DNA sequence: ATCAATATCCACCTGCAGATTCTACCAAAAGTGTATTTGGAAACTGCTCCATCAAAAGGCATGTTCAGCTGAATTCAGCTGAACATGCCTTTTGATGGAGCAGTTTCCAAATACACTTTTGGTAGAATCTGCAGGTGGATATTGATG
DNA sequence: CATCAATATCCACCTGCAGATTCTACCAAAAGTGTATTTGGAAACTGCTCCATCAAAAGGCATGTTCAGCTGAATTCAGCTGAACATGCCTTTTGATGGAGCAGTTTCCAAATACACTTTTGGTAGAATCTGCAGGTGGATATTGAT
């Protein structure tokens, strides 16, 4: 099979690290913030960890709930909805 | 011989997408809108449907009542939106209920 | 040895200066270096681009057909032991390609016809045990003694292998030509094969060939479709278009049966005949394309004269045709098309035949009418496109007042009272007396099959066309019908499937200009061969 | 000779027109998807996504984010500030009640 | 002979609605001029908030109806922002606005 | 007059069982009463928006269930599901 | 002679749970294990804000639950108070919460 | 019945630091109350409408505790102990 | 004169207040302002005793969530004393103003 | 460091509205047993579409410098906290005309439940059309910096 | 504070393409009409619960005033941490491609209504006894501020 390149990519286990630095940078912007703290950064990660929970695993059960495997942008509508988060354009 | 029987899984879904284009050319016949357009439109009608209706059945079960008519729907209308849109929804509503009895 | 090598440099050359794509064949496959110790499990020939310029400098080559199998069997063991979503593949495909530019004008420059390596499609077995079944392709099979050969619900393998092509020897210089490019058949000239470098060099000339297309016998209705088509031609004056040859090459009586459904039905009533009798004729087309014959139209129509009894009398069906878009020019080829089958048309109500049966059923993917291997650029054209071909064609032959009118058969039984299933013709081999029995059967499990036969003529009602040839009081007086044509016995095309099978067995594809031509001489001479006895 | 440099905060008011103008995800598609994935696999594992699903849940990831920092924004304002610390972010979702 | 819709000068289905709101569960009977009422104001807010949009589009030199003017049409105007106060949009991004402190000078 | 149901002897029996000695007033009681209505409407109405998302026309156990896997949080949401689990396992038990 | 609350073994009552979600117009099916899980679960939060309001109680030197007990107890646990973040408890007061910047 | 007028005064400034106290809050500026009525103001013009919306669709002429509880409810303000 | 410094009856207020729950609205003037109210949005109408108790509950309870997240404000910005700002920002975080 | 002036905690006891304990009804539930209907368990399967890999490329991760942001220290005008005098208006108990909330009968216009004919919306495939995403050329404030 | 000059970008114009728009034909799923059956709540009347209104007494905070403690606000200045920017590379995206599962088809059996009896019993009017804590009394005990 040879190859010739390959990395690794030791990324999967420190994967909220892989929020990079300009897009939380980005990401504030556009939230009209114009000075960023050095402590933001991983904080807002964690704050976005948190989210994954909120949302996902509700998701993930109902995935669960109709006998899937993959989790679908209709099991996700509902999820966000039943959070007061309702997302249009992914019915 | 049979033909053009595609395995009898011709995928089908509902939308409110070629009637909202129709309003469109109401309001703007010349212009158009994207997919991503007309699918939060399908969104956003499907969202209020389902708002308006809870509503409607949650008002109907308060009074014990088993029929749903546009007397709770209009209440919930003028619950749900705010005053000028849900005096406008309201009268639109009453003339479309009045052309259609006249009917 | 040196004018070889001073010939073979610039090919490797413009190899190696392919970058990066041809770094990985600069040395030996290192297989633990590599990581991939199963290398000499799967590849039995270890080798590499180093060890092709040693055994071209070291005096190993005596001919260059030697290098290109080496450099072609390192394409092969790249593209077999990676997977084409590898990298290793797609340079080698690249390196192929570069390989497949560079060879050919410096093989040419030693006398070779060509430096290409060509193999055939697979070739599709058949059946034994059966006698009516085939073998798939890639599938698993059963055979035994390389002779007798079984399918799977009927040595396990499966059949993915591809066939080379033969070589012919030069009598004089002693090079080896690919048959199909030089386009040498033993049989037309015993006394051996010459190479157009030694016949130019001693200003000589080939001989003569006796078994040709031009020179097959002449029959009126082939000479008449031949001289419309040249007449055609000569009409629209094109700088690419040349001579265009139709020979009436089968032409047999055979008799057409009642299936035993509408035997039992219709024919123990005394109501049918129990069988009908025709004319079933088999006819190609040809043209001289750089000096050779080539064979691009053929078609199979059954023709039921004045003494067949009705509903069939006095009426022509075409029941297969095919053809093979290789004709010059291309413009005019569609046209050419119709040009012959309006002749066709023609011809017939010359005879005294008033009614043509037109079945527009494209040929399936992978299924051929009567030309094998199809050219793989060549599309299939789909129902509603063939039918509009089919209108224009009947458009164009009505403009010429040949034609009364056609119709759809749903029309045509509306017209023609039809009241019951014994008044729609009864051809052999067409879908209606099937889908006839089929009804039959359907009504054996429940004017009903009046009704059904009406539902599956307007169900396909565009499919079937009706063409009145004679029309009016003129078709009730006619004389009986005679055919100037003498019969031509010839087993060979006693209908589709004998050529089919023997272009299948003796690997005689129509996919490129050069194998259509090497077909169509093959044809040609076993045709004259069988005329023979 | 001097390269020319802008003050510090001219290009930050730039990029936050820029940023407020366009529509265009922030998040880097791959790294946000393996995210999910193995916040996923945490609580049912070998579950599969689709594209779709994964877009919608970047949207909204997105749009909650923004609208946090513009409440940490708004706080770190009331607070004669114009830089976010921890803080404001854990007051923005305290008056949020996420916390 | 006439549609319901069309009885009632209307451009989304009656009937589907009526459909809908049999299969929703929301009550045992239904009336008849319920789903006309519905899509009445269905009708109402989708011409509304068109009508935003194609000003936004043309606003903006379009004439492509695209995400970015749907949620110019609803932030905009602040009855929509309250009544979508707890709905985001897909590819709609945010409004202009930058704070007093941010500016220079 | 009009009948107008509740939980009284049912939350009574419950406190029973947890608390023998322990009493509720009246005002803790409606509370009390709100509450268990609140969860029963927020679990029914949640069990049938996962019925009308699967296209299901019926209620069963695991709809409930789910629904109060995504409502009741963590260490409350187990303990309901295997106590119920162990009710319907029960029920169909006998 | 076995009542369906009773066939389960719970106190809640299986019937009237039954008779309301088909009153609620959830579903035009219900299925028979539904009501018994959903009694079961009603009769488990019973149990637990009960025995958390009676713990209060028993905290303040009272014997009988009254509105602030239940407030206390729903406040004090986590995941209730996750419950009901919005939800007021009537006559319940707030929870006895002072920061350390306005202490002295 | 009378027109009652000028009644946001009833809701007087110790009753104000009394819900501040409740609330946690030890100092209050000067221009808090009249602030804080305000906001109670539009809280009332947020329920009673609603509950009023509710009484107006049931063809009844008095207020009930259903009425108020249930449009608390649809405004996300669940409340306990009035059915 | 014995005098108490400022702050100290403010907090003992904080503990007596936090730890009983009886209203802290009078019940007449609130029931004046939401005669007041209804009588702006319709004539006519009238009010049963439980759905006043029920109205004054929840406003005394959403003011005193508004009062703690005005003091978290407060605090937030250095500050022991609130002012109308801190509710404004509450109320802009909280969503129920923009 | 001690001490006086207050608020806090708390044990105790008395009167009582609210919590708890029997008696009898009973109709609305609650339960059991057939006839009936049906959402769905279960197996085989076509077909999406989801996991995986290599090249092109579009940014992302690091080091420097400092203008400017944040934060610490100082002072004070005054405002709100603490205390107190005066009294008012809300709170509590009592009674009452009556507008109005609600229980019971009747029964019709409105609703439901199929049967059926009408049309209408959803999807496939061809082929023409088009708004707009960038790419190239000025070139327009503008802001940092020079003066 | 007026203006050489590098730079990001709105606009004037362009031009190619993925996506939007137009049209033809096919076809199952709605959809409207008709006929029969069923019933939800309107009106009609009336029993009755509590909503609004008036009256009287009183004291608990409501309102106003006064004194000043300390706190937000203003000011100044210093440690320093992010913004802007140049430099290096490397992680991402997209196109292509095996097969893990999402749905479509078919069977049929455990399972959920319809409904007519038959039995349990949760509200609940009524009267009597029990009981936890509201409220006032009195004195022990932190708390606070400045003597």
């Amino acid at each position: 099979g040879k190859g010739g390149a390959k990395r690794h990519r030791k990324v999967l286990r420190d994967n909220i690290q892989g929020i990079t630095k300009p897009a939380i940078r980005r990401l504030a912007r556009r939230g009209g913030v114009k000075r960023i703290s050095g402590l933001i950064y991983e904080e807002t990660r964690g704050v976005l960890k948190v989210f994954l929970e909120n949302v996902i695993r509700d998701a993930v059960t109902y995935t669960e709930h109709a006998k899937r495997k993959t989790v679908t942008a209709m099991d996700v509508v509902y999820a966000l909805k039943r959070q007061g988060r309702t997302l249009y354009g992914f019915g | 011989q049979k033909k053009d029987g595609k395995k009898r899984k011709r995928s089908r879904k509902e939308s409110y997408s070629i009637y909202v284009y129709k309003v469109l050319k109401q309001v703007h016949p010349d212009t158009g809108i994207s997919s991503k357009a007309m699918g939060i439109m399908n969104s956003f009608v499907n969202d209020i449907f389902e708002r308006i209706a809870g509503e409607a059945s949650r008002l109907a079960h308060y009074n014990k009542r088993s029929t749903i008519t546009s007397r709770e729907i209009q209440t919930a209308v003028r619950l749900l939106l705010p005053g000028e849109l849900a005096k406008h929804a309201v009268s639109e509503g009453t003339k479309a209920v009045t052309k259609y009895t006249s009917a | 040895p040196e004018e070889l090598r001073q010939a073979l440099m610039p090919t490797l050359e413009a190899l190696y200066r392919q970058d990066p794509e041809s770094l990985p064949f600069r040395q030996p496959v290192d297989p633990q270096l590599l990581g991939i110790p199963d290398y000499f499990d799967i590849v039995k020939s270890p080798m590499d681009l180093s060890t092709i310029k040693r055994k071209l400098d070291t005096g190993q080559y005596q001919e260059p057909w030697q290098y290109v199998d080496d450099i072609w069997l390192m394409f092969n063991n790249a593209w077999l032991y990676n997977r084409k979503t590898s990298r290793v593949y797609k340079y080698c495909s690249k390196l192929s390609e570069v390989f497949e530019q560079e060879i050919d004008p410096v093989m040419q420059s030693l006398g070779y016809c060509c430096g290409r390596k060509l193999e055939f499609s697979p070739q599709t077995l058949c059946c034994y045990g059966k006698q009516l079944c085939t073998i798939p392709r890639d599938a698993t099979y059963y055979s035994y003694q390389n002779r007798y050969h079984f399918c799977e619900k009927c040595s396990k393998r499966k059949n993915d292998t591809l066939d080379p092509e033969l070589f012919v020897e030069c009598t004089e210089c002693g090079r080896k030509m690919h048959q199909i490019c030089v386009l040498h058949h033993e049989i037309i000239w015993p006394a051996g094969f010459v190479c157009d470098g030694c016949l130019k060099k001693s200003a000589r000339t080939r001989k003569e060939n006796k078994f040709s297309a031009k020179r097959l016998p002449s029959t009126r209705l082939g000479t008449f479709l031949e001289n419309r088509v040249n007449d055609f031609l000569r009409r629209q004056n094109h700088p690419e278009s040349g001579e265009v040859t139709v020979r009436v090459v089968h032409a047999s009586d055979k008799t057409v049966e009642v299936k035993p459904g509408m035997k039992a039905r219709f024919v123990d009533s005394g109501e049918m005949a129990e069988s009908f009798p025709y004319r079933t004729k088999a006819l190609f087309a040809f043209e001289e394309i750089d000096g050779v014959d080539l064979c691009f139209f053929g078609m199979h129509v059954q023709e039921y004269g004045s003494d067949c009894p009705p509903p069939n009398q006095r009426r022509v069906y075409i029941s297969y045709l095919d053809s093979v878009h290789f004709f010059r020019p291309k413009c005019l080829r569609t046209a050419v098309y119709h040009e012959i089958l309006i002749g066709y048309l023609e011809y017939v109500k010359k005879l005294g035949y008033t009614t043509g049966h037109i079945w527009a059923c494209p040929p399936s993917e992978g299924d051929d009418y009567i030309f094998h291997c199809h050219p793989p650029d060549q599309k299939i054209p789909k129902p509603k496109r063939l039918q509009e071909w089919y209108k224009k064609m009947l458009d164009k032959a009505v403009s010429e007042r040949i034609v009364h009118d056609y119709k759809d058969i749903f029309k045509q039984a509306t017209e023609d009272r039809l009241t019951s299933a014994k008044e729609l013709p009864y051809f052999e081999g067409d879908f209606w007396p099937n889908v006839l029995e089929e009804s039959i059967k359907e009504l054996e499990q429940e004017n009903d099959l009046s009704q059904k036969l009406y539902a599956t003529m307007e169900k396909h009602k565009e499919v079937f066309f009706v063409i009145r040839l004679i029309a009016g009081p003129a078709a009730n007086s006619l004389p009986p019908i005679v055919d100037p044509d003498p019969l031509i016995p010839c087993d060979l095309m006693d209908g589709r499937d004998a050529f089919l099978t023997l272009a299948r067995d003796k690997h005689l594809e129509f996919s490129s200009l050069r194998r259509a031509q090497w077909s169509t001489m093959c044809m040609l001479v076993e045709l004259h061969t069988q005329s023979q006895d | 000779k001097k390269p020319h440099r802008y003050r510090p905060g001219t290009v930050a008011l730039r990029e936050i027109r820029r940023y407020q103008k366009s529509t265009e995800l922030l998040i880097r598609k791959l790294p946000f998807q393996r995210l999910v994935r193995e916040i996923a696999q945490d609580f049912k594992t070998d579950l599969r996504f689709q594209s779709s699903a994964v877009m919608a849940l970047q949207e909204a990831c997105e749009a909650y984010l923004v609208g946090l920092f513009e409440d940490t924004n708004l706080c770190a304002i009331h607070a004669k500030r114009v830089t976010i610390m921890p803080k404001d972010i854990q007051l923005a979702r305290r008056i949020r009640g996420e916390r | 002979a006439k549609t319901r819709s069309s009885r009632a000068g209307l451009q989304f289905p009656v009937g589907r609605v009526h459909r809908l709101l049999r299969k929703g569960n929301y009550s045992e009977r239904v009336g008849a001029g319920a789903p006309v009422y519905l899509a009445a104001v269905l009708e109402y807010l989708t011409a509304e908030i068109l009508e935003l949009a194609g000003n936004a589009a043309r606003d903006n030199k379009k004439t492509r109806i695209i995400p970015r003017h749907l949620q110019l049409a609803i932030r905009n105007d602040e009855e929509l922002n309250k009544l979508l106060g707890r709905v985001t949009i897909a590819q709609g991004g945010v409004l202009p606005n930058i704070q007093a402190v941010l500016l220079p000078k």
